[PDB]
């Protein structure tokens, strides 16, 4: 016995499709603000070790609640000829 | 009607025999599809989980409600336990600083 | 009086001999250079002092140049060592920017020359992206030192300014979330130069760090991107280049634990059993071994692995760490899974190892081997040993 | 049993025809069973049109970018998007396709050859420069004399 | 030690033997787990059981890494002993003798460590043989392998800060001065707790033995189901009890009330099960359960009791796995739906199978009887209740047992002959342990 | 040591309180000074004020993934579209400012709620975290099928819980702690006195919760 994809295989592959019919942007972009981020805006973190241990977790809770997935990402805006 | 022995012991594997031997899959099974498909659908019943009505109602009072019940009785036990023993109060996980661990050296 | 410096009188004399010798040999049409390596072994050795990492550092470079084969790639390798050595005895940022700055010169150059066959634009490319990312870093540390030396007016390494100096330290050993340059190097960048990259400077720059750094702030931060997105990642991407650079990420982020709860002697050993690990990495031909590399990089119990993971564990612990510590032992927990996963690949399949055919017989063998007895170590790590 | 016919090999022969990126046709014959990516691997294309399937535990396996008419799209094999199968097919499109993706784009080795392939024509889609490692990797441009089918092995690392 | 020395030495040698003579290879892998039992025998011959607690001791400097000998330890051993050639007996590649002659090194070297950090060391240095056992490519499961080594690897991982907290406390991870020192109770008992729960099936971290102990060939299934759950309950006798007694009686209720509600919901999850391997695997839990209530009673005579049940357990259960990896070799099926009148075809696998369900349910003559009755002694004298709850479900037990027996043992004879004279060997040692530690057991 | 009759150390016990053990020769601490914006941070007897001080930094969070969710958006941009400066401008500014918004708004919430609690009921205790994040994960959790409005509140309530014992129970429990000397109530045992504890140049995230665990500078 094996079980049965679900679904039907013309709409699955076009679903698998979807999204990817754009050249992908090169990497150094991203990297390179990263870095400007990182090195112009993390010493705001500096007095933020010494606050209360609630109010860390509840950031670190939030942080991980708001992130987008680099992964598989993909917007609308990709497709569209105006806002 | 095959032939697995000569007369003097030496099994024979009859690779090129026409005779059908003999062997460990001899009295395997034949599947029936349906026998299989249950089982493998029994084998992946965590796929069919779901937090409906029923689901939640059950969990709530059968799950959650005897273990709250069987919590209960474990801490009537240990009090029961610890009054007929003269013990006083004793402090369980979460119960401010008291006794824990009675002396050997003492009379209660 | 100049008789203290008869080393780096040796030094030069060394470099200018050496030049020499193999225009000499280049000359004869000689399609092998192992003379040439043997000569730069021996300058290795000759101008290295008497101190333990210094010498670590030596062996490690000793053992390295046995897979390059060029004499550009030797004299690039050596005078990258040259900065690599120093660093760690640089006292102020003038030395530390010099220092850090040939290195990369050095890294970016091997990497434009040493690409073959089809990945040689994408080595290239990668080799451009880690210059430009390399030269804005560079600019930071030099735009913070130049105020902090008009701020104090001497050479000191104090103040405020320190914090973006320790950034620029956290960007040269790819610490998450400017990791990215190492994640671009692996997938792209032959095996004997991401042999070259995950060792030799680690070890310098966190030799400097032991030596002769202060300050006043925290890496807490970054030490949890780099455990969480190191295992995350590691989790995430099917090829092998990038499990290993972001296994790479979530290593150097348990390295900052050390770094961060004091304590340098865990720091050392676990970084030393990581560098022989790596030896055996990048050398591998028969892949049996590639699972051993597995239950020693998962911390499993037995191996040498387990020693270098479990006494960064009980120093952060005894300084009670506990957030940083909980976070650790979670991605430890998820690291298992894609080691399972590279002992699935290459243990549990049939073995297949092709034969030399022109010469040069399973050349690492003697190296991969040995370095395989990281089995027989453990029993000298128990004891009171690196401090 | 009985005078039934001997099993000859002309019984499970499929043939298919391919054209290349030259626009020239071939005739490709394989075997029932047998995907198609195998099949186009053994005529003797060149290497450059081929690239590993990106799935975990499966980078062993070569594959190729192929156009399928209409009639054909409901006989290549199904694919669940949210299992991890379904992410190899989007990590594929995502990263080696990109933008010559088409609604007939698929992957050859998801096509098992049948009795039902018997007469199809596919064509080779064009695939972005990639690399897996330093031994196995694609600059961009087709032009190499070289067979995928003399390769020894496939090797992940 | 030196005797340990030349005995792993000779066992690894198994190795060296070209694969061509195959009943060389055979035969030295039998003796070199024959030999050990020996041992172990003899090692009862020499213990003195009016002298001191730990007897024969040997400590290895300054690298953790101390051994000694008391009663739990030694009755453990003697079990182990037993259960690997029966284990050799149902192997038939080099590879599988080679997994289980590690395996019984570390289990050997674990059940008589007296360092925590020497027993960590020791005892999850073999998850990766465990993995490597259950996932086996073509009839293994990955999805069980993953399991049983997640859920080991998380309880072990809480440990592990624990016990080198201790260690910075004190100095020292020895359980002799452990025991004699100051230490924060809280903290290391969670850690004990967190690993000791996961070996010991312990709801809700329990859900890895129903996959891996299925998944696991018969010989796999034999190891894990006598042999490393006692584990866990060897870790509570000797190094948590000890250690952390404070800890120990503060945690009592949430103890009692999960080792209730394990004994009670897998009880009644094993009612409904249709695989015979599942049904046996289940079943393991509740006796686990019961172990580990006797063990935190601390009673009457706790320790003793809590040990019978656990050899009890370890001589029954395997004796289950045999019969069903019996039909499972030479019928390819565990489904209870394809066998009925298994009487018929093979009434001496179906005696035995009946002699072993009666044991399994803790009847007279066998050695759980005498278990269940000194484990309700000490779970009694804390509180009649707790008592009460085992003792007013033992018809939930009986009820799967028989069951499961008169499913597949009467009806329409279909299925496999009889048993082998080898099938017959592999059962027999536990049967005459059996009956022996049910009818005589002290002296 | 090992019988089977009964656990010895489960009844051996002390029958007075120890007295406090002499460490090192010098029993005063050294450290670094605490911010001042932390040390007001704490305060949480104006209610207000603690979420006035507590949630900026909450608010990071949300504006650290907006400005990752606002390049990653602006990266897939068409020139069509991307050229239009104004129009790019608003949208990846909606972006940040509303992730900003929210992670503020939530971090408010929460402290809140926190600080109100705590004053109620007049102790300190780990109630008003719970209730704390039962509130802000409802709030979160609003609006969407049904698994979330109850698994949201567990998740919140779970990090306040973990805050809790992690961050301050553990440390307050383990306060008598020492890694060097003689052992804590066993100063019997014979272990030297140093002159002083260890001095350790730890980072800002590694400090001594006692003035006798380390020194803590260089
Ligand atoms: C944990 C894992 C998930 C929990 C299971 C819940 C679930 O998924 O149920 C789906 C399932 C949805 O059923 P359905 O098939 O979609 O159709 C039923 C409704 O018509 C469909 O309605 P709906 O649920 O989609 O939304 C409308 C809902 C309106 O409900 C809501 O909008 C949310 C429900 C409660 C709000 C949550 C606030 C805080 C709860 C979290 C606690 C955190 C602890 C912090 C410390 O109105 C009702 O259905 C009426 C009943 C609501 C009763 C609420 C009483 C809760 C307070 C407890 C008093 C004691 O819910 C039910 O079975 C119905 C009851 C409603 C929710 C359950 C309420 C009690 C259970 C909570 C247990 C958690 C405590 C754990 C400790
Ligand atoms: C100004 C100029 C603007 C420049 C902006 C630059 C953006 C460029 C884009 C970029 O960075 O690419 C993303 C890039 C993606 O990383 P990658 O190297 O490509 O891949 C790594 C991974 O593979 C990631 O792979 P992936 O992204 O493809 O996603 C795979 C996914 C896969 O995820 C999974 O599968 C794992 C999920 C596990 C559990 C799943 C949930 C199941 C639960 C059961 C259901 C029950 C309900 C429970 C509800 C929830 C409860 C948990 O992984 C995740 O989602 C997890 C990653 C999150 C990392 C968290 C580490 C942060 C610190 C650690 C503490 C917080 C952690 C949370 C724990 C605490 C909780 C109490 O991310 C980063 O590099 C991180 C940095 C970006 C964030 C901050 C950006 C800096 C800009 C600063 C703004 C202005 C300054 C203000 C802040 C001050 C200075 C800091
Ligand atoms: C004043 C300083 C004098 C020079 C010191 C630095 C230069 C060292 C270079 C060296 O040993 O050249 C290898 C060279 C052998 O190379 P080859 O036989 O031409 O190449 C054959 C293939 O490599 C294939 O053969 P193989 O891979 O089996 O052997 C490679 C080679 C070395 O292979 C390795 O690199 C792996 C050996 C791992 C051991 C590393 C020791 C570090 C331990 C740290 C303890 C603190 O084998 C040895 O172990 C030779 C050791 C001879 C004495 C070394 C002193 O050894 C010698 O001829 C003797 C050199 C000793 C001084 C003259
Ligand atoms: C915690 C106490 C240990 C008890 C564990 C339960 C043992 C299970 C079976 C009960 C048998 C009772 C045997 C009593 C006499 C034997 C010697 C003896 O005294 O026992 C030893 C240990 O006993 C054993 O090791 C018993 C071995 C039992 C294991 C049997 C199972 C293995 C056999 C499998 C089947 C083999 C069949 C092979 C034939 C084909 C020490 O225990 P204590 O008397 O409590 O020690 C005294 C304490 N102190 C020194 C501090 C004063
Ligand atoms: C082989 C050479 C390399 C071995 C390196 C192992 C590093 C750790 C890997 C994960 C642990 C695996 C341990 C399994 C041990 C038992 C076992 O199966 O042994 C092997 C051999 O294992 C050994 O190397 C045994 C000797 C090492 C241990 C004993 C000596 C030191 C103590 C028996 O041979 P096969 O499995 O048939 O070998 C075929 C190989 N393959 C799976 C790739 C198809
Ligand atoms: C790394 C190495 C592998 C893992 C570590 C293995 C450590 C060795 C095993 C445990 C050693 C102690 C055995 C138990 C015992 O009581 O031993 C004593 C009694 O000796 C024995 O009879 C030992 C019997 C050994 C076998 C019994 C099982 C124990 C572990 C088995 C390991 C090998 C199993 C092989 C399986 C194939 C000690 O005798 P001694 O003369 O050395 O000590 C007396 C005095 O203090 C002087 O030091
Ligand atoms: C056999 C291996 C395979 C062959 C291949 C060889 C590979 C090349 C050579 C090894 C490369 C890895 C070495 C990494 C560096 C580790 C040593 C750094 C130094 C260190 O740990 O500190 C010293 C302790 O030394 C010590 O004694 C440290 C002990 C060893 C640490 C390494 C553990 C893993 C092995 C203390 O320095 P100090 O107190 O004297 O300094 C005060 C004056 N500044
Ligand atoms: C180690 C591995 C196994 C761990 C299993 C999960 C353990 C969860 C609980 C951990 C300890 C929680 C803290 C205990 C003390 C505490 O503050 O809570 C007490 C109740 O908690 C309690 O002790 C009651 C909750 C615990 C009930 C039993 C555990 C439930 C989880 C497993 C159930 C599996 C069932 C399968 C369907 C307070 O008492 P109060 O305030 O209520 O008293 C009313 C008078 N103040
Ligand atoms: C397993 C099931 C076994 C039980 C089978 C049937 C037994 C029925 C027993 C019914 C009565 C039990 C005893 C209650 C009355 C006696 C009373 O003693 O005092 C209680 C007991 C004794 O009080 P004290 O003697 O005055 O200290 O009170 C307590 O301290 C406990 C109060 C809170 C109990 C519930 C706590 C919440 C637990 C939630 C668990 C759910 C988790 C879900 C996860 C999934």
């Amino acid at each position: 016995y094996k079980p049965e994809v679900p679904g039907n295989t013309v709409d699955n592959w076009t679903e698998l499709r979807a999204s990817w019919n754009k050249e992908r942007a090169s990497s150094l972009g991203t990297n390179y603000y990263l870095n400007v981020a990182v090195m112009g805006f993390a010493y705001w973190l500096n007095e933020a070790y010494y606050f209360p241990p609630r109010t860390l977790y509840v950031g670190a809770l939030v942080f991980f609640a708001l992130y987008v997935r680099k992964a598989y990402f993909s917007t609308p805006y990709a497709f569209k000829h105006e806002y | 009607e095959a032939k697995q022995f000569t007369p003097d012991g030496k099994y024979m594997p009859g690779i090129f025999s026409k005779a059908k031997p003999l062997d460990r899959s001899t009295q395997w099974v034949h599947k029936n599809p349906y026998i299989e498909a249950w089982y493998y659908r029994r084998d992946h019943f965590e796929n069919e989980f779901v937090w409906n009505y029923r689901t939640t109602i059950e969990a709530l009072w059968f799950l959650g409600g005897f273990t709250a019940a069987a919590y209960a009785l474990s801490v009537f036990a240990f009090r029961q336990a610890d009054r007929r023993s003269g013990y006083p109060k004793r402090q369980i996980l979460g119960d401010e600083p008291a006794m824990v661990l009675p002396d050997e050296r003492q009379f209660y | 009086a100049a008789a203290a410096a008869m080393i780096e009188l040796d030094l030069c004399f060394g470099l200018l001999l050496l030049i020499l010798f193999g225009l000499l040999s280049l000359r004869n049409g000689h399609v092998s250079l192992a003379h040439i390596r043997f000569i730069c072994q021996c300058w290795l050795v000759m101008i290295t002092p008497l101190e333990v990492q210094d010498f670590a550092l030596c062996i490690l470079t000793v053992v390295l140049l046995q897979s390059f084969h060029s004499f550009e790639a030797l004299l690039f390798l050596l005078l990258a060592y040259i900065g690599q050595l120093y660093m760690m005895h640089s006292c102020n940022l003038v030395s530390f920017y010099v220092c850090l700055e040939a290195q990369t010169l050095c890294v970016v150059v091997l990497c434009g020359l040493l690409a073959r066959g089809a990945s040689t634009s994408f080595s290239v490319e990668a080799a451009l992206k880690f210059l430009l990312l390399s030269a804005m870093v560079s600019g930071m540390a030099l735009f913070w030192f130049s105020a902090m030396y008009q701020r104090t007016g001497s050479l000191d390494m104090v103040g405020q300014e320190t914090f973006w100096i320790l950034l620029v330290m956290l960007f040269k050993l790819g610490v998450a979330p400017m990791h990215m340059w190492s994640v671009d190097l692996y997938g792209s960048i032959p095996k004997s130069l991401l042999l070259y990259l995950s060792t030799a400077p680690k070890l310098s720059l966190f030799t400097f760090w032991a030596s002769s750094w202060h300050h006043d702030f925290s890496v807490g931060v970054f030490i949890l991107f780099s455990m969480f997105i190191g295992s995350i990642g590691a989790y995430g991407q099917p090829a092998l280049r990038s499990l290993f650079a972001y296994s790479t990420i979530n290593e150097i982020g348990l390295l900052l634990l050390a770094v961060e709860t004091a304590g340098f002697h865990t720091l050392y050993q676990h970084l030393g059993i990581y560098i022989i690990t790596q030896l055996l990495l990048w050398n591998l031909t028969d892949k049996r071994l590639f699972a051993l590399c597995a239950v020693s990089l998962a911390g499993l119990p037995p191996f040498a692995g387990f020693f270098g993971k479990a006494w960064i564990f009980w120093h952060a612990m005894s300084v009670q760490a506990f957030s940083l510590l909980a976070a650790a032992l979670f991605c430890t927990l998820l690291s298992l899974v894609y080691y399972l996963r590279v002992i699935r690949l290459f243990w549990t399949a049939p073995v297949h190892t092709a034969a030399s055919f022109t010469g040069a017989p399973n050349q690492t063998t003697l190296t991969s081997a040995c370095a395989v007895a990281l089995a027989f170590a453990p029993v000298m790590l128990v004891k009171p040993f690196v401090i | 049993h009985g005078p039934a016919q001997t099993p000859t090999v002309f019984d499970k022969l499929v043939e298919v025809t391919v054209v290349d990126m030259n626009g020239i046709r071939h005739r490709v014959r394989g075997l029932q069973g047998q995907s198609l990516a195998q099949a186009l691997v053994e005529y003797g294309f060149p290497d450059t049109y081929f690239f590993p399937n990106m799935g975990f535990y499966t980078q062993h396996i070569v594959d190729a970018h192929v156009f399928v008419p209409k009639e054909f799209w409901g006989k290549v094999q199904n694919v669940d998007p949210e299992s991890d199968d379904g992410l190899a097919v989007k990590r594929m499109f995502r990263d080696i396709v990109q933008d010559y993706q088409r609604d007939t784009s698929f992957f050859a080795s998801y096509i098992t050859l049948g009795a039902e392939h018997n007469g199809m024509t596919v064509g080779i889609g064009p695939i972005k420069p990639w690399i897996l490692h330093s031994e196995w990797a694609f600059a961009g441009v087709h032009d190499s004399r070289n067979k995928q089918f003399d390769k020894p092995t496939v090797e992940i690392w | 030690m030196f005797i340990s020395v030349l005995l792993i030495l000779f066992a690894l040698c198994v190795t060296l033997i070209p694969e061509a003579h195959y009943h060389m290879v055979r035969v030295w892998s039998f003796v070199a787990t024959i030999i050990p039992m020996w041992v172990v025998t003899w090692m009862w011959w020499n213990f003195d059981a009016s002298g001191h607690g730990l007897q024969m001791l040997v400590i290895l400097g300054r690298s953790h890494l101390a051994f000694g000998i008391d009663g739990v330890a030694l009755s453990l051993m003697l079990l182990t002993t037993v259960l690997f050639p029966i284990c050799m007996m149902l192997l038939r590649t080099v590879a599988g003798f080679m997994t289980f002659i590690l395996l019984e090194v570390l289990v050997l070297s674990a059940l008589c460590v007296l360092d925590l950090l020497g027993f960590y060391i020791l005892f999850e240095a073999s998850l990766i043989l465990l993995f490597l056992l259950i996932g086996r490519a073509p009839y293994g499961s990955l999805e069980a392998a993953y399991k049983i080594v997640l859920y080991t690897m998380a309880g072990s991982l809480v440990l592990l800060p624990t016990l080198f907290m201790i260690y910075s406390e004190c100095g020292t991870t020895n359980v002799l001065y452990m025991t004699c020192a100051y230490n924060h109770q809280t903290v290391l008992g969670w850690g004990l707790l967190a690993v000791l729960a996961v070996k010991i099936p312990l709801m809700p971290v329990h859900l890895w033995l129903p996959e891996a102990h299925v998944a696991a060939p018969t010989a796999g299934s034999v190891l894990l189901a006598g042999v490393l759950l006692k584990l866990g309950g060897i870790g509570f006798l000797r190094f948590m009890l000890p250690v952390v007694p404070e800890f120990c009686v503060s945690v009592f209720p949430l103890v009692s009330t999960l080792c209730l509600v394990s004994f009670l919901f897998s009880t009644l999850s094993t009612l409904r099960q249709i695989d015979l391997k599942k049904i046996v695997a289940y079943s393991s839990i509740a006796h686990m359960s019961m172990v580990t209530l006797a063990i935190f009673s601390q009673s009457e005579f706790s320790a003793y009791s809590s040990s019978f049940l656990m050899i009890a357990h370890g001589l029954i259960s395997p004796a289950l796995f045999l019969i069903v990896g019996i039909l499972y070799d030479r019928a390819h099926t565990k489904f209870i739906l394809y066998f009925s009148g298994l009487g018929a075809s093979m009434p001496i696998g179906s005696t035995l199978f009946f002699l072993f369900t009666l044991g399994n349910l803790a009847f007279p003559l066998f050695p759980n009887f005498i278990a269940e009755v000194l484990c309700m002694v000490s779970i009694f004298a804390v509180h009649e209740l707790l008592a009460y709850v085992f003792c007013v479900c033992q018809v939930l037990g009986a009820a799967y047992g028989f069951w499961a027996f008169n499913r597949v043992v009467h009806g329409l004879p279909r299925g496999p002959a009889d048993v082998t004279r080898t099938e017959f060997h592999t059962v027999l040692p536990l049967l005459i342990g059996a009956v022996w530690l049910g009818i005589k057991p002290m002296a | 040591v090992f019988s089977g009759a009964f656990n010895t150390p489960s009844s051996t016990t002390a029958r007075e309180p120890y007295a406090k053990t002499k460490s090192s020769e010098a029993e005063y601490g050294v450290d670094t000074p605490v911010p001042a914006s932390a040390l007001k941070a704490a305060d949480k007897h104006d209610a207000l004020a603690y979420a006035v001080a507590n949630a900026p930094l909450i608010g990071l969070a949300g504006l650290a993934a907006g400005a990752q969710e606002a390049y990653m958006t602006f990266e897939r941009l068409p020139p069509t579209l991307s050229r239009q400066h104004f129009k790019q401008a608003q949208l990846l500014l909606g972006i940040i400012g509303k992730k900003t918004a929210y992670a503020t708004l939530l971090g408010a919430v929460f402290s809140f709620t926190d600080a109100t609690v705590e004053n109620m009921r007049g102790k300190h205790d780990m109630t008003s975290g719970m209730v704390a994040g039962a509130v802000t994960g409802f709030l979160f959790g609003m609006g969407r099928p049904m698994p979330q409005p109850v698994a949201w509140p567990l998740a919140f309530a779970g990090a306040a819980v973990a805050a809790d014992f992690i961050g301050e129970l553990m440390p307050k429990y383990m306060k008598d702690y020492r890694i060097y000397g003689p052992v804590v109530h066993r100063e019997n045992w014979g272990d030297p006195v140093p002159p002083r504890p260890p001095i350790l140049d730890t980072g800002a995230a590694v400090r001594p919760s006692d003035p006798g665990q380390f020194w803590r500078g260089y």
